[PDB]
């Protein structure tokens, strides 16, 4: 676990570097964003499971339920963007300059 | 005043609308005997017939309703428009910009009556049709190119928010016959107007206004003969089917917001005062301060409606 | 908006900060932050103009990644202490994450790029909520954890914000963005004293709220997003010219007005704690903020800019009034200074 | 010494120093990628600020 | 700071302990200020809404001068308590931990010899 | 084996590295669906049958599938050859090995020993996840209510955005 | 916390489950339930500033009931030793390693 | 980090080599960071162009670092007075001048000299008077 807990944490940082280094399509980002929620969900579930802390298992799921809607909002913004530009490239989102 | 409270508790425009309830504008050249048709159609369906927008239409709209002094009403003369075209001071553009603001107020007042009372609206020429005068003015030397851009910018900023005319009527009489119509009506300023300028006005309608609106609304073209026969024209309006157009999507919860806009005149023309400094439009601080510091001192205008004692308002100490 | 939806959203935008503040289980603090993120995005795109979709898509990505980083801090703590909440023992890196993350949601310092841009594409109204009822939530989380955060980082984010906010503001001419920039700056002072005296953060916030809320309802009374637009205030509504003048100078720290107290007591508390290096530099560039505030003063009040002829038309029509809140929040803000001792 | 040298040094210079500093800090593409990276840099430096002062 | 104190009332405005303190005199300059602060709010409102400044809303003027003042007595009543707690807390500590706050003897100037810098 | 988890952990990082090189929107979805499979497996390793399967049931086919779905609808313009990315990805595949290697020589270590299932009752029942997740209805009924509002106001948030 | 609407209202929607020693379902105590107790009944009435120096024995222990790392170092060291000796045959897989030795109920 | 600190440990004016090396590094480090922000935002046109800018900023910063270190150390050596804000000011004075040159502007050298030197001098005073920066809360 201590060893593994590292891999998951770096997974979250590799997913962190991903969402903080965009490239073209946004759907990639949102997708990456989700990679973190999976890593957080896995780590929360793992420690809760090896701490036998059953009172906390509610959280691993609350994390997913909130993350799913969060993503729902994210995709509706994405659909809104490729309806106004139709290409979903982080590239054209610069009117606000 | 109308608010979401009122909307939540009844007061929905949808239940106040009926077949005769539409925004109908009749547009023509400088002289199409348009006035009669409108009042006639108005008389037919009880439609509130709004008069053609005027320099002091806003003053008649606000407070006492007595006509304001010219400088208080923006110093615009249609009279000077004609006798001095391409004037150094640009009274013609200032006249046009005030006219657009006046119809913006008239159209908004019309929409407020339509959504509240539910009585349909006849307003003669509309904001949508106003452009023909400017197109003709730029076609000749009356207005310069930027002047045109400034009007277009105001039009693009304010006109889209308001819903389109349900149907538009076109009382057309040829370039020559309107000038003879002009010749016998008495004012001399209307007389001696350029035949080519009148040519450009009706041409601008035929080239741009009728086709454009031909999808946004039910355009009903009528020749002079069909005109002067309000009965027949009225009949045809009652005949057209109000289907094609953006009005179809106006659900009650959508109308509410539009109502609250027209309900606020200060917003209707918010973009009419945009700080674009073209020289004709600019008040100028010293002249503008004097004109404001003078318009604001007129009786009943110093304070808000209901609070100025000069005109006989009372109960101010508890309002 | 179907009034029902308006209620659900507004309730969430309001249940969002309130859950954060009330709960102690950090998790419940995170979802309070999550709701706020979900509730604000619908309102941001109400006009649905092309600028708006850009605004929300930025606000959302910036907010979302920060939310995920805050959750990671809670997840890590859970393994360094079984507790679901930061404690004396917490690994320092665990807390620093929370500072960076929360400083992104609040938009302080080197993460100050999203706010000016989202403040530019949202309406004036939703601008206020995005600036002041969305700062309460994250700040609550920080104020709760103050005993444990780092004095060094906060100070750096504090000073940076002050500078970025000031410098950014000098060039801007769009009002929405001038305010966005001011908020970055004031937010900076607030986070400077958090490690030392949290109670003053809550003063430097309220005063900012009692100053900004009147200032924005002023900008929208005439819905002017341009200084040129606010400059013709003298014709559209002359009375607000007097208080707009004092509130903006109050937003900057000039001494007779209420705005001095937050800066004065923050400086007094920092000198009490010996940061006479940091406090001095902050106060100095704080003076840069007043320069752009007074430049606006010049255009709107001290000098009368020329107006268009159609302005006479808008005068004629009765001006829809400014809510009462403007007054009560303009006076309590422009002049309460004589009552400072009880405020602190 | 009055006018130019005592106005270019104290009053005007401070005018310029800032003016130029705002020009560089506020000339931003507006693109999200650029801005975000800067968030990356920040995380890196703060990670270090903690690391070296461990 | 003062939170976390023993007995802290978790959400109360002014704990009854504040009864022991004297009540704020209604004419306390501060409450009177709040009054004027209020009257001005009222007058300002009238102005922004374009009404006769002083002769209008004479009912509102009262609501204002009387809302602000009402607020004051009950706020000052508290802020007064908070400050009073601060002493209870401060003075107590000075004693409970006496050695740290020791009484000092100040030598009469006769004894002390501050150096004299001459102006000349 | 004993390195039952490590290996998997390593695969999870590989999938995250794939999502991080931001491959084509749907080619990487697969990537998530892969590491989600992987994370599903690890949790099962520790006895979280329910919590585990849950992920395989909701994030895997519910969230992710909907994700690509939308990719197809938009942002699957499918206009850098992912093969270039695979090339880099391969680099990381072993580049991570480098990161681990330093600590590998430094060495816990030697695969994975008893660094899982620390303590389990050698007798007894009711010890099983899903008993904990079902505290949403006894002694943890506030997480349940707030999740409700998320999804509930989610409906209203989405439509409002869509409209 | 920032606004204690919970203590005031007396409700406890967020406090019952913040630590590993809180009520676990079906009274299945978690690992360390012993320590955390000993480390929070200690730091009760003593503020943090003084829950961080004198109540350090109970956290240093609870930091090793849950991380359980000092153990690793012990065991890992033991492991290596065996390895070296065994390679030179200095040490032989114990009877335990040989299995049998009477595995009993 | 034990490194940078060394700069302070040995009395000023002594062991200039170490001083200059340390000062040069700090400037260079700042150069990298500064270039990074300068490249992340306001990006370049080609990778090479940006690599150049990193170099330009790094060297310029490294230079200001060196001359500051060298001038201050030597000024102290030649002047024989180790503790004096003036040493540093001369150093900061020089540092600014290097910046001015790299930017090819006499004017910048002006502001650079005054502003930069003053700052460095204050650092000396700060160390001499034991001023505390980013202090822990001790209320
Ligand atoms: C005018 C209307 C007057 C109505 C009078 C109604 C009847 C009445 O109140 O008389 C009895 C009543 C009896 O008073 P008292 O308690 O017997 O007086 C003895 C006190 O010891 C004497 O009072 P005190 O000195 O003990 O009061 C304590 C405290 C009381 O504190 C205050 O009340 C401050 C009031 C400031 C005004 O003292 C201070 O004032 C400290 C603050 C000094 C100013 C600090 C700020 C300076 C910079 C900012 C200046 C203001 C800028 C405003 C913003 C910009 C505006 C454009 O008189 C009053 O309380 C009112 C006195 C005047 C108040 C201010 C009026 C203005
Ligand atoms: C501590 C002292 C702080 C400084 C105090 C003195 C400065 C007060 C702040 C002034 C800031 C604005 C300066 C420029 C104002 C321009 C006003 C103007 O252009 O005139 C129009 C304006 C509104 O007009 P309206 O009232 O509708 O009717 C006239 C229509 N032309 O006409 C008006 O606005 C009329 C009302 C103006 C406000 C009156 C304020 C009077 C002065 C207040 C002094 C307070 C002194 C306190 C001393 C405390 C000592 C402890
Ligand atoms: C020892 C004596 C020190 C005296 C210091 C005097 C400071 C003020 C002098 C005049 C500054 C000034 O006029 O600012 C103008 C500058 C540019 O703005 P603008 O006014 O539009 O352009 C005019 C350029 N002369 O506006 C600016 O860019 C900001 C000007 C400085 C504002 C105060 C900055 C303080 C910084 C402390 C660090
Ligand atoms: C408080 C009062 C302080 C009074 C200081 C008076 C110093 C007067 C020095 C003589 C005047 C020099 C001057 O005003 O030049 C302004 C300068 C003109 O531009 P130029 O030098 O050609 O370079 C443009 C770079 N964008 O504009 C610039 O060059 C601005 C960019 C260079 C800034 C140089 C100063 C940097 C200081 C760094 C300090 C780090 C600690
Ligand atoms: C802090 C107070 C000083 C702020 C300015 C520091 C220097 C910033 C910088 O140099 O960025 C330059 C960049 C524009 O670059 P460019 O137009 O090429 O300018 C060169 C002109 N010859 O301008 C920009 O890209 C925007 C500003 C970049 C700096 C943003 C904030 C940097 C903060 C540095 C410390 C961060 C600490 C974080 C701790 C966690
Ligand atoms: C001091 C602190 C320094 C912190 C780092 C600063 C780095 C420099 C920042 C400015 C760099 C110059 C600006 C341009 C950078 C750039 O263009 O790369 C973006 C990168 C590539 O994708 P794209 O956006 O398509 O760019 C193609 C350009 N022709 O887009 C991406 O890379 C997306 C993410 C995929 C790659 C990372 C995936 C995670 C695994 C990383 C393993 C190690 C990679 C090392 C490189
Ligand atoms: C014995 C006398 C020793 C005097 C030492 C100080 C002055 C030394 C001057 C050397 C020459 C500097 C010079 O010529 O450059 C002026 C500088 C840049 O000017 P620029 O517009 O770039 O054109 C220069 C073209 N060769 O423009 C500047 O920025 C000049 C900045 C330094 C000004 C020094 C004099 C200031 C006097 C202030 C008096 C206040 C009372
Ligand atoms: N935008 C405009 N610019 C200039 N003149 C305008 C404009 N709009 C209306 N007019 C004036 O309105 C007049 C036509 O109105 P008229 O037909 O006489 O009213 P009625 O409908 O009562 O007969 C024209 O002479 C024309 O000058």
């Amino acid at each position: 676990m201590p060893s593994t807990f590292f891999n998951l944490t770096m997974a979250f940082s590799l997913s962190l570097l991903g969402t903080l280094m965009f490239r073209s399509h946004l759907m990639s980002t949102l997708l990456c964003l989700e990679g973190m929620v999976l890593s957080l969900f896995i780590m929360t579930s793992v420690t809760s499971l090896n701490s036998n802390s059953m009172s906390s298992m509610p959280i691993p799921i609350t994390i997913l339920v909130f993350a799913a809607c969060e993503a729902a909002v994210g995709l509706a913004l994405l659909v809104k963007v490729s309806n106004t530009y139709g290409t979903d490239y982080v590239q054209n989102l610069n009117l606000l300059q | 005043r109308y608010g979401l409270l009122a909307a939540i508790l009844g007061d929905k425009t949808t239940k106040k609308l009926h077949e005769y309830s539409r925004v109908i504008t009749v547009d023509g050249n400088i002289c199409s005997g348009k006035n009669k048709l409108a009042k006639e159609i108005a008389q037919q369906l009880g439609m509130k017939h709004y008069p053609e927008a005027g320099i002091q239409y806003s003053s008649t709209t606000t407070g006492d309703g007595r006509p304001l002094d010219i400088e208080f009403s923006g110093s615009c003369s249609l009279e000077k428009f004609y006798d001095d075209p391409k004037s150094n001071d640009g009274n013609s553009y200032r006249l046009q910009s005030w006219l657009y603001a006046s119809r913006l107020l008239q159209y908004a007042d019309a929409l407020e009556h339509l959504l509240s009372t539910g009585q349909g609206v006849v307003l003669e020429r509309s904001i949508y049709s106003d452009f023909v005068f400017l197109e003709a003015m730029y076609n000749q030397g009356y207005i310069r190119k930027q002047c045109v851009d400034h009007y277009n910018e105001i039009k693009r900023l304010t006109l889209p928010e308001y819903l389109p005319p349900h149907a538009v009527i076109y009382i057309d009489v040829p370039v020559p016959e309107v000038q003879s119509r002009i010749q016998k009506k008495g004012d001399p300023h209307e007389m001696k107007v350029t035949s080519a300028y009148l040519q450009d006005i009706e041409n601008a309608y035929k080239k741009t206004f009728l086709p454009k609106m031909s999808e946004m609304c039910e355009v009903l073209v009528y020749d002079s003969w069909e005109a002067e026969d309000p009965t027949k024209v009225v009949e045809d309006i009652e005949y057209l089917k109000y289907n094609k157009g953006p009005w179809l999507k106006q659900d009650d919860w959508t109308f509410h917001y539009l109502r609250m806009l027209v309900q606020d005149k200060t917003e209707v023309l918010n973009y009419t005062t945009i700080p674009v400094y073209l020289p004709e439009i600019t008040i100028g601080a010293h002249q503008g301060s004097r004109i404001y510091n003078s318009f604001r001192e007129l009786p009943g205008r110093k304070y808000a409606p209901g609070y100025n004692a000069e005109v006989g308002d009372k109960w101010i100490w508890l309002k | 908006m179907n009034p029902i939806t308006l209620a659900i959203i507004y309730f969430t935008i309001f249940l969002g900060p309130v859950i954060t503040m009330s709960s102690t289980n950090l998790m419940l603090m995170w979802v309070g932050l999550e709701f706020s993120l979900l509730a604000i995005i619908p309102m941001l795109i109400n006009k649905k103009n092309p600028r708006s979709t850009e605004a929300a898509t930025k606000y959302f990505v910036t907010q979302a990644t920060a939310s995920m980083i805050i959750l990671l801090a809670i997840v890590l703590n859970y393994k360094q202490l079984g507790t679901w909440m930061f404690q004396q023992q917490t690994n320092g890196l665990i807390l620093n994450m929370t500072l960076m993350a929360l400083s992104m949601k609040l938009g302080l310092a080197p993460f100050h790029f999203w706010l000016p841009e989202v403040t530019q594409g949202i309406p004036l109204h939703m601008g206020l909520i995005l600036l002041t009822w969305q700062k309460i939530a994250p700040l609550s989380i920080l104020i709760q954890i103050y005993p444990l955060l780092n004095s060094t980082i906060i100070l750096m984010l504090a000073i940076t914000s002050i500078f970025m906010g000031a410098w950014g503001g000098l060039n801007q001419t769009q009002m929405r963005k001038i305010m966005a920039y001011s908020s970055i700056a004031h937010m900076g002072w607030m986070l400077a004293i958090l490690p030392y005296n949290p109670s003053l953060t809550l003063l430097n916030l309220m005063i900012y709220i009692i100053l900004t809320a009147p200032m924005f309802m002023a900008l929208m009374l005439n819905n002017s997003m341009t200084i040129n637009s606010i400059s013709l205030l003298w014709n559209k509504t002359p009375a607000m010219l007097t208080m707009i003048s004092l509130m903006l100078l109050s937003l900057g720290g000039l001494p007779p007005l209420t705005g001095f107290l937050p800066k004065w007591i923050i400086i007094t508390e920092l000198m009490k704690n010996n940061c006479l290096i940091m406090a001095t530099l902050m106060a100095m560039m704080a003076l840069l903020n007043l320069f752009f505030y007074t430049r606006l003063i010049y255009s709107t009040s001290l000098t009368m800019f020329p107006t268009n002829n159609n302005s006479k038309m808008m005068t004629h029509q009765t001006k829809t009034k400014p809510n009462l809140m403007f007054s009560t929040l303009a006076i309590m803000s422009t002049m309460t200074l004589p009552l400072a001792p009880q405020l602190i | 010494l009055d006018l130019i040298w005592l106005e270019k040094t104290i009053p005007k210079s401070t005018s310029t120093l800032h003016t130029n500093m705002t020009t560089l800090t506020t000339n931003q593409k507006g693109l999200i990628k650029l801005y975000f990276m800067s968030f990356l840099i920040n995380i890196i430096l703060i990670i270090i600020l903690y690391s070296i002062n461990l | 700071m003062m939170n976390g104190r023993p007995g802290h009332e978790p959400l109360k405005f002014l704990p009854d302990e504040a009864r022991s303190l004297p009540p704020p005199k209604l004419n306390d300059p501060r409450l009177v200020y709040m009054g004027l602060l209020g009257y001005c709010t009222g007058l300002m409102d009238n102005m922004l809404r374009m009404r006769p400044v002083m002769r209008a809303g004479l009912h509102r003027q009262l609501l204002f001068v009387t809302s602000f003042v009402f607020a004051g007595y009950f706020y000052l009543k508290r802020q007064n308590y908070l400050y009073a707690v601060k002493d209870h807390d401060m003075f107590g500590y000075i004693k409970l931990h006496p050695e740290d706050f020791p009484e000092k003897e100040k030598k009469t100037y006769a004894e002390i010899l501050e150096p004299f810098h001459p102006v000349r | 084996m004993n390195n039952y988890i490590f290996v998997l952990s390593s695969l999870f990082l590989v999938g995250c590295l794939g999502l991080a090189l931001k491959p084509s929107p749907i080619y990487g979805g697969l990537g998530l669906i892969v590491s989600g499979f992987v994370g599903c497996l690890m949790v099962l390793g520790f006895g979280g049958s329910f919590l585990g399967l849950m992920v395989f049931l909701i994030y895997l086919g519910g969230m992710l599938v909907v994700f690509g779905y939308t990719t197809a609808m938009a942002t699957e313009e499918y206009p850098g050859s992912n093969w270039l990315i695979l090339g880099f990805l391969v680099l990381g595949v072993i580049m991570e090995v480098f990161l681990i290697c330093v600590l590998n020589y430094y060495d816990l270590g030697d695969g994975l020993g008893d660094w899982l299932m620390y303590e389990v009752d050698d007798v007894g029942v009711m010890l099983e996840g899903g008993i904990g997740v079902a505290a949403m209805y006894s002694c943890a009924t506030w997480m349940m209510v707030v999740a409700g509002w998320s999804l509930f106001a989610g409906i209203f948030i989405i439509i409002e955005i869509t409209r | 916390p920032f606004l204690d609407i919970q203590k005031k209202l007396g409700i406890s929607l967020d406090r019952h489950f913040m630590f590993l020693s809180a009520e676990q379902p079906y009274k299945n105590a978690a690992r360390c339930h012993a320590f955390e107790k000993e480390w929070i009944e200690c730091a009760h009435g003593i503020g943090g500033t003084r829950a961080k120096k004198e109540c350090k024995i109970e956290f240093d222990d609870f930091e090793e009931c849950l991380l359980r790392y000092k153990t690793m170092r012990r065991m890992h060291d033991i492991k290596k030793q065996r390895e070296k000796l065994m390679k030179e045959g200095k040490y032989t897989p114990p009877p335990h390693h040989s299995g049998r030795e009477e595995p009993r109920p | 980090k034990r490194f940078f600190e060394s700069y302070h440990e040995v009395p000023d004016g002594t062991q200039c080599h170490r001083k200059t090396y340390i000062t040069t590094a700090l400037g260079g480090i700042c150069g990298i960071i500064g270039s990074a922000y300068s490249v992340s935002l306001n990006p370049a046109d080609s990778t090479l162009e940006a690599v150049a800018r990193v170099g330009r900023y790094t060297f310029t910063a490294a230079a200001i670092g060196a001359m500051f270190g060298l001038t201050t150390c030597v000024s102290a050596q030649v002047r024989e007075k180790p503790d004096d804000p003036l040493n540093y000011f001369i150093g900061g004075c020089a540092g600014g001048l290097t910046l001015g040159a790299r930017t090819h502007s006499y004017g910048t050298a002006a502001m650079g000299c005054v502003y930069m030197g003053t700052a460095a001098a204050l650092f000396k005073i700060g160390k001499l008077e034991g001023w505390e920066l980013f202090p822990t809360p001790k209320v």
